[PDB]
């Protein structure tokens, strides 16, 4: 089960089974290759106002650049405590399974 | 003939084509996954029944 | 027997007019609705106050109508001494073995739950 | 009401699930029906949120626009010019107030910088407090007799006993403990009794 | 701060001689703390000042009766 | 919304110029994005319970066993009442 939630914050988090937390949008999108904004905004939605509501996720995201940052945040949660190596492929190998 | 997304993202990004253009246009979705893009997604109902 | 809860020609007659004149209550209500000259009960938005209106006006047809049907009816049949005497039945369930059921409704409500609109 | 209101009242529950106050007016404000709006009026828990119609947030200069509905605006009976006061007292910091209509005015932010914080901002003002006793979510004007009474579908026995004109020695409520904790046990047990 | 005696729930409260409980504690066969207890600090207990080891006689309304009088025994808390 | 042409991220508004925080790209157009709310008042005014009818026998009248304000006067001359959420009769 995956789920998608929209706070009084106006940012979109996702959260499913074998990962704790909630994950940003961005983050999670970063993730599977969309490194630009524009890539993420433009498969979310055509429509202006509609796209003008991912803002605020966007800034939250803003730190992660490219992917392997992702996957490190991600790995930050799934396995916490080992090298800066194993947590990418942790990472990788869970978010394509489940 | 419908168009995919990836398509039509390329022509909007890669090409001029206006974003107004295809804001006009059917969605069509296989199965609850959002398949692509239709002009006139009525005809298109009426020709696949 | 059956007909003690069979009424003549006449009293269907009667009770069809009386559904008419409450469609007819009903679509004047729709048609005031459209044109936004409808006036909204303190604390319900508009489309709620109209279904208010429809259902009140739908409950005043089936008392009509059950009056109509027991003034037609023998006041001596088996059925109306059980009901008067108060052995069993009421006077709802002579009205809609007789006159008509009247408005469904689940949960207070009019029937709406369905396809889209 | 039925079953479970029964449980509540036998199980002692600190505080109901609706609780509920019957408000009763003095003499020279007892048949007047615009008194008695007035009392309701100033009774009732206002929020800023509850005479706002239109909530715009601007990203390029850090400003937030409030549109005002009119026919709120005068039913609560407040005034544009306090709730800028009101505002003008909040924690926000270095603001700047300018009307951009009769009904409207922007909340400039010449400090903040994120949007994080301006959403916060955002929502930190619109629940701030206008008006009202605080526990009362709604009052209700109810002619009963000859007589005008008053309905509220909150609970604060020791508020509305401060609010003037209010008749102090017929109000009714459903809250059991605020009504031990104020009038006495005897009081408490009677109430227990006419709630069965 | 608010006179409380007046309202429409509240019974009238009177302090007890102690001749008279003294003959009531006889009379009814136990002890003063058998009786259903008040609190010294009850809102009604106040507005008549009674004292721990009183024992309070309340009047209230009844349908049955009409005036129906009721004992109480002062403690503290 | 705009995006830069270069980096791919979008652009703020700072000043007169719209600035990519990432490459330091500028351009001469501003394009404002606002986001608007819109807050419903349609059942929030105060409500005043006398038993007169709106239309039809539909009046606002506050249930003693409930506490609705929808009620059918179904009698004008007892002032008779009926609640239209739990079908109680009473009397006001
Ligand atoms: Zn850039
Ligand atoms: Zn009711």
């Amino acid at each position: 089960q995956v789920m998608i939630e929209r706070l009084k914050d106006s940012t979109i988090q996702i959260s499913f089974a074998t990962v704790p937390g909630r994950i940003p949008f961005a983050i999670i999108m970063r993730a599977l290759g969309f490194v630009t904004d524009r890539d993420i905004v433009y498969a979310v939605s055509l429509d202006p106002q509609i796209q003008n509501e991912l803002l605020p996720s966007l800034e939250q995201a803003s730190s992660i650049t490219s992917a392997e940052e992702a996957l490190d945040f991600i790995g930050n949660r799934v396995a916490i405590g080992q090298k800066r190596e194993n947590r990418i492929q942790k990472a990788e190998q869970v978010i394509d399974k489940y | 003939g419908v168009v995919s997304v990836e398509d039509v993202i390329r022509r909007i990004s890669e090409q001029n084509e206006d974003v107004e253009k295809y804001m006009s246009w059917s969605k069509v979705y296989l199965n609850g996954r959002l398949l692509g893009y239709y002009e006139d997604g009525k005809e298109l109902a009426k020709k696949i029944r | 027997t059956l007909e003690d809860i069979t009424i003549p020609d006449e009293a269907q007659n009667e009770i069809t007019t009386k559904i008419k004149e409450g469609y007819s209550q009903v679509d004047e209500y729709i048609r005031k609705f459209n044109e936004g000259q409808l006036e909204p009960i303190p604390g319900r938005t508009i489309e709620e106050s109209l279904e208010s209106y429809i259902l009140d006006t739908l409950d005043k047809l089936r008392k009509v109508a059950g009056e109509i049907a027991t003034k037609y009816l023998d006041p001596f049949n088996n059925v109306y001494i059980m009901a008067i005497t108060g052995a069993r039945g009421s006077e709802l369930n002579i009205t809609q073995m007789t006159a008509l059921l009247g408005q469904q409704s689940v949960r207070g409500e009019r029937i709406r739950r369905g396809y889209r609109e | 009401l039925g079953l479970p209101r029964l449980i509540e009242i036998v199980d002692a529950r600190k505080v109901p699930s609706t609780p509920m106050m019957t408000i009763y007016l003095t003499d020279e404000y007892k048949t007047d029906k615009d008194k008695a709006l007035d009392i309701a009026r100033r009774i009732e828990y206002t929020r800023v949120e509850n005479v706002v119609s239109s909530v715009s947030v601007d990203i390029s200069n850090m400003s937030i626009t409030l549109q005002f509905d009119q026919e709120m605006l005068k039913d609560k009976g407040v005034s544009i010019e306090e709730i800028k006061k009101i505002i003008t007292k909040l924690k926000l910091g270095e603001i700047r107030i300018e009307d951009n209509d009769e009904y409207s005015f922007t909340i400039y932010f010449e400090k903040i910088d994120s949007i994080m914080a301006l959403f916060k901002m955002r929502e930190k003002i619109l629940n701030t407090k206008i008006k009202g006793v605080k526990g009362i979510k709604r009052a209700i004007v109810q002619k009963k007799g000859d007589e005008y009474v008053i309905i509220t579908d909150g609970s604060n026995l020791e508020g509305i006993m401060n609010v003037t004109g209010v008749d102090i020695n017929k109000i009714q409520t459903n809250n059991i403990h605020e009504v031990e904790e104020v009038l006495g046990i005897e009081a408490a047990r009677e109430l227990i009794s006419r709630e069965i | 701060k608010i006179d409380i005696s007046n309202h429409e729930l509240v019974p009238k409260h009177e302090i007890l001689q102690l001749e008279e409980a003294y003959k009531l504690v006889k009379e009814l066969g136990i002890k003063p703390e058998q009786l259903p207890w008040i609190r010294a600090s009850d809102p009604v207990a106040k507005s008549i000042g009674a004292k721990p080891g009183d024992i309070i006689k309340i009047t209230r309304k009844s349908p049955f009766t009409g005036e129906s009088v009721t004992y109480r025994y002062v403690i503290t808390g | 919304m705009r995006f830069c042409p270069k980096c791919g991220s979008f652009l703020k508004v700072k000043g007169n110029k719209m600035v990519c925080s990432k490459c330091g790209y500028s351009d001469h157009d501003v394009e404002k994005v606002i986001l608007k709310e819109n807050v419903a008042h349609e059942n929030d005014k105060t409500i005043i319970a006398d038993g007169e009818t709106i239309e039809g026998r539909v009046a606002i009248s506050l249930c003693p066993r409930c506490g609705s304000v929808r009620a059918i006067l179904l009698n004008k001359k007892k002032r008779l009442y009926r609640c239209m959420t739990c079908n109680f009769v009473y009397n006001i």
